[PDB]
């Protein structure tokens, strides 16, 4: 036998699982994606290229007894025991808690009261998972989506596997149409921005001290610098109680709905406009084919504008009374 | 009461950051056969090294393959243009190339007369109503 | 204030007979400088900040000085819609304790006798108020489901779709 | 020119003139020239030195190219791709001959990243 | 015979607006600016440069059970606080580059509510916040604690709201100091260890 095969194969994934333990900077600097992926984002360059392999690295610890059962399912062929200490879990959270703050401080300063289950969703939009994971995938962080074996048959370098993400991917998860149902850990998606919140704490750490705020800056130009018409997140029970409340609370004379013009009383689609006045000034102006409509959108109209109010930067930051409460 | 109704974040590539649409190419060949003589010589002339000093953000793999010669381009959205550069030159190659780095992933697509501007922000003027109107008809 | 010249969206060609050519618009152009044109629109679903109403800005954005949420209609002409009493002619707390838990009472026991409208004749006093007030024997509820089932059985297929049609269409109206 | 009330405004639009085309952009739209740029690349940024109105919902700026301290409009350039192929056929009536006339005409596109009171 | 009922509870008609108003301290909302200064004080807002109006103050104290949230709030500036609050205290995790110190039961007992109500008890701002009992006798059953660490948060989001970040950290870091918060967040993790 002048060939021992599975030795060497042995060898090899002994070499990467080192590697991993390591990320050593010189096999970071070589691989091509990470130098890619470094130069596209525009990254500080106190950031090294082992920090960015280090947030391509997703925790994987001991091989589930999930794998055991391919003929259950699943199987998890693609990934290689990663170190306890040197993983993307610590510097996700804080990815996690930067992109909470800031995304809602900003929210909170573009909008003052803003109700705030409205305030909630309008911050997940900003940062769910799928968002998350959406990014990443245009940012192009691949994915770990070949075996080692076949790595090591291919006969390609470490560097090339660095540069792709790692975790504990089901090989053979969607096939026949079969889906092993299992836990966040094992989810593409959830891994994906995993990463995404990694390379930001990352930028963080590199950037606390000679430029506090370039991560939120960074941030603003790629989380939220994305389109959210707030408009379209809100929806009112009855609101002209509420508009009632408020109103009250505040320094107004009671609500009233008026007919402000008319067109095509009977008839299949008519047209009334009735404005919602406190005294003389108008609160809402609000459209309907009926006059119940109408008056409704009004209501809605006039808690809209109390809501989504806008205030400048050369204001004194506005903080409201919360949320009206019927 | 004030419920929210779930929604999500729409991309703006440029608005804040850019991220470049192109991010890798892949120059395939064939030793034998005289149609991938072209991207051969490109292949040789260090006009790749050139093209990878200017534009660092996108990757170039250099494969080996039987067939006739390949620039398959990978782009940001997911989708990927292919050109066959079959007999082509070198100049033509790079030409060819250059194109692919240019464009956006996005698919191509009739378009009407006129149909320039593409927004998702609501209009900054109302949308016209026949009762707010500065003149009334008739 | 500002003492701007004020203009329509204008067309060289007859804006009677050719509002929607576009060229007509583009063609026309209008000497440099400021104009105020006001829109030729409604503000229903808008959030721009010259739709917003004074009451509603904080006391210090410099916009509640300025003149451009214009109060164009008059309250005092346009007639109440669909309004409640108690708006027309405000509201009372005359009624006691004493009184409310009579009132309770009389729900608990017979309904159909003592039903809202009737109460509200009594007291001087609002149907919803007593609702409020008082909740009638769950009997009396459950009963009254029941007749509404029986009654959404009876209807046909096509009453059903455009009763689901309206409810959406219910649901929408709110969303602005 | 008193230009205050666009200065205070949220929702701005500009209606800026490339070649004399007039483009109406608000910022984040995405404007698809129909021609292939030479002077600018991928990712450069194009300061728009035409924009001959500025508009608010009630108020607007308007005039023949109006100062470039007033404003900050600046477009980023995001695509250089062609509109799809086509083949117009081009014949006469009692003439077997065809002329296939080709068609794949180019498109730069842009992204209205700022749209600014200065 | 215009009846503003002052009882238990009638379910429906409309209190005496001077019955609700009162906090279980006693003190009516409407009368309080000496309770501001000695807030400021036991923060110790001067040092750190923190100017907050007396408005802000009362607001930050309040709680949505108060007056069935007719008065100012409380709750959006506590949610903001939480946030910011909680990034702060991972900050510090890291500080004292390593990253394997986020996830554990310390850091979890320093983010908490519970040490949050333990501590403003201990600085003694009990007797100021407006909110209203479930059942005036019953102690942290009530959802006191809940309420105080809401307080404290809300303090963090007005300090934020008014001063940019940076003096926030300031204020985070002074009231953590391991020489005086982090110093209850210790015994709450004993105490933890213990049970
Ligand atoms: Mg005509
Ligand atoms: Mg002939
Ligand atoms: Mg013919």
């Amino acid at each position: 036998l002048p060939e021992s095969e599975l030795a060497k194969y042995k060898e090899y994934y002994q070499g990467l699982k080192s590697t991993v333990n390591e990320i050593p900077e010189s096999v970071a600097s070589k691989s091509p994606s990470l130098r890619t992926l470094h130069k596209r984002l525009q990254l500080p360059n106190e950031l090294t290229y082992s920090t960015l392999s280090r947030c391509l690295t997703c925790p994987s610890a001991k091989l589930p007894d999930k794998i055991n059962n391919p003929t259950k399912g699943a199987a998890f062929v693609n990934t290689v025991p990663t170190n306890k200490y040197l993983d993307n879990h610590g510097l996700n959270i804080m990815g996690k808690n930067l992109l909470s703050y800031h995304v809602t401080k900003s929210i909170i300063q573009k909008y003052p009261r803003l109700p705030t289950v409205v305030l909630n969703a309008a911050v997940n939009a900003y940062i769910s998972e799928a968002v998350l994971a959406h990014i990443a995938k245009y940012w192009g962080i691949e994915v770990e989506t070949t075996s080692v074996l076949s790595r090591y048959l291919k006969m390609e370098p470490f560097e090339f596997t660095l540069g792709r993400l790692k975790f504990f991917n089901n090989s053979l998860n969607s096939k026949d149409g079969i889906e092993l149902i299992t836990g966040k850990n094992f989810s593409e998606t959830s891994a994906l921005a995993m990463s995404v919140r990694s390379i930001i704490a990352a930028i963080w750490a590199v950037t606390e001290q000679k430029d506090s705020q370039a991560v939120y800056r960074f941030i603003d130009d790629h989380i939220m610098s994305r389109k959210l018409d707030i408009t379209k997140m809100f929806q009112f029970e009855q609101p002209t109680r509420e508009l009632a409340m408020l109103c009250r609370r505040e320094g107004l004379e009671k609500p009233v709905s008026k007919l402000v013009a008319e067109s095509g009383r009977l008839s299949k689609s008519p047209v009334f406009i009735v404005h919602v006045f406190s005294g003389e000034e108008t609160l809402g102006e609000g459209y309907g084919s009926s006059l119940k409509e109408a008056k409704a959108r009004a209501a809605t109209d006039a808690l809209m504008k109390w809501y989504c109010y806008e205030p400048l930067a050369q204001q004194e930051p506005v903080i409201d009374p919360g949320t009206v409460v019927v | 009461v004030v419920k929210a109704i779930a929604r999500n974040s729409i991309g703006r590539n440029g608005v804040g950051a850019f991220v470049f649409p192109c991010r890798k190419i892949t120059l395939q060949f064939c030793n034998w056969g005289g149609s991938s003589e072209g991207m051969r010589k490109f292949l040789t002339s260090k006009r790749l090294d050139k093209w990878g000093q200017e534009f660092p953000w996108i990757q170039f793999e250099v494969m080996r393959k039987s067939g006739h010669p390949l620039l398959r381009a990978e782009y940001t959205n997911g989708r990927e243009k292919v050109i066959c550069v079959r007999n082509l030159n070198i100049d033509n190659v790079e030409n060819k190339l250059k194109l692919l780095k240019d464009s956006d992933g996005d698919i191509l697509r009739r378009r009407t007369k006129n149909d320039n501007v593409e927004s998702l922000n609501s209009s900054v003027r109302g949308i016209w109503s026949p009762l707010h109107a500065a003149k009334r008809h008739r | 204030q500002f003492g701007f010249p004020k203009t329509q969206v204008t067309t060289i060609y007859n804006k009677t007979k050719s509002a929607s050519n576009y060229k007509g618009y583009l063609k026309h152009r209008d000497a440099p400088g400021m104009y105020y044109q006001p829109s030729e629109s409604i503000a229903t679903g808008s959030v721009n900040s010259e739709t917003i109403p004074r009451s509603f800005m904080a006391a210090s954005d410099p916009r509640r000085g300025l003149d451009m949420p214009v109060q164009s209609t008059k309250a005092k002409q346009c007639p109440n819609v669909l309004v409640g009493k108690s708006t027309v002619n405000g509201k009372t707390y005359h009624l006691g304790p004493q009184e409310i838990d009579e009132i309770r009472k009389l729900r608990l026991d017979n309904p159909q006798k003592y039903t809202r409208k009737f109460l509200a004749a009594k007291y001087g006093i609002s149907p919803l108020f007593v609702s409020m007030v008082s909740k009638p024997s769950e009997q009396h509820v459950q009963i009254m489901e029941s007749r509404l089932q029986e009654i959404q059985s009876r209807w046909k297929e096509k009453r059903r779709i455009a009763r689901e049609d309206r409810k959406r269409r219910k649901l929408l109206w709110y969303q602005a | 020119t008193d230009t205050t009330p666009l200065k205070l405004s949220n929702e701005l639009y500009a209606i800026f003139k490339i070649h004399n085309r007039p483009y109406l952009v608000t910022e984040g739209d995405r404007v698809i020239l129909p021609f292939k740029l030479k002077q600018a690349e991928v990712g450069d940024i194009l300061n728009m030195t035409d924009v001959t109105t500025l508009g608010s919902r009630n108020y607007k700026l308007v005039g023949h190219p109006i100062n470039t301290s007033l404003y900050t409009l600046k477009a980023t350039v995001v695509g250089k791709t062609k509109r799809a192929f086509q083949t117009r056929e081009v014949t006469k009536r009692r003439n077997r001959r065809v002329r296939h006339a080709k068609s794949k005409g180019d498109l730069t596109i842009l992204r209205i990243s700022e749209l600014s009171m200065n | 015979v215009i009846y503003l009922h002052k009882g238990p509870r009638i379910n429906g008609l409309r209190r005496d607006p001077e019955s609700y108003l009162r906090n279980p301290s006693g003190v009516l909302f409407t009368e309080v600016k000496e309770c501001q200064d000695k807030v400021r004080s036991i923060l110790q807002l001067p040092k750190y440069g923190i100017n907050l109006s007396n408005e802000l103050i009362l607001q930050c104290l309040t709680h949505k059970s108060f007056a069935h949230g007719s008065k100012p709030y409380n709750e959006k500036l506590n949610l903001l606080g939480a946030q910011f609050l909680k990034l702060q205290t991972c900050i510090h995790s890291l500080k004292n580059l390593q990253f394997s110190n986020l996830g554990t039961k310390f850091a979890k007992e320093l983010t908490s509510k519970n040490t949050a109500c333990t501590f403003v008890k201990l600085h003694n701002l009990g007797p100021f916040i407006f909110w209203k009992m479930r059942d005036p006798i019953k102690g942290h059953i009530n959802g006191e604690t809940t309420i105080f660490a809401s307080v404290l948060n809300a303090f963090i989001g007005a300090i934020l709201s008014t001063n940019g970040s940076e003096k926030a950290a300031k204020f985070i870091q002074g009231s953590l100091l391991d020489k005086e918060h982090s110093l209850v967040n210790i015994a709450n993790e004993n105490v933890a260890s213990a049970k």
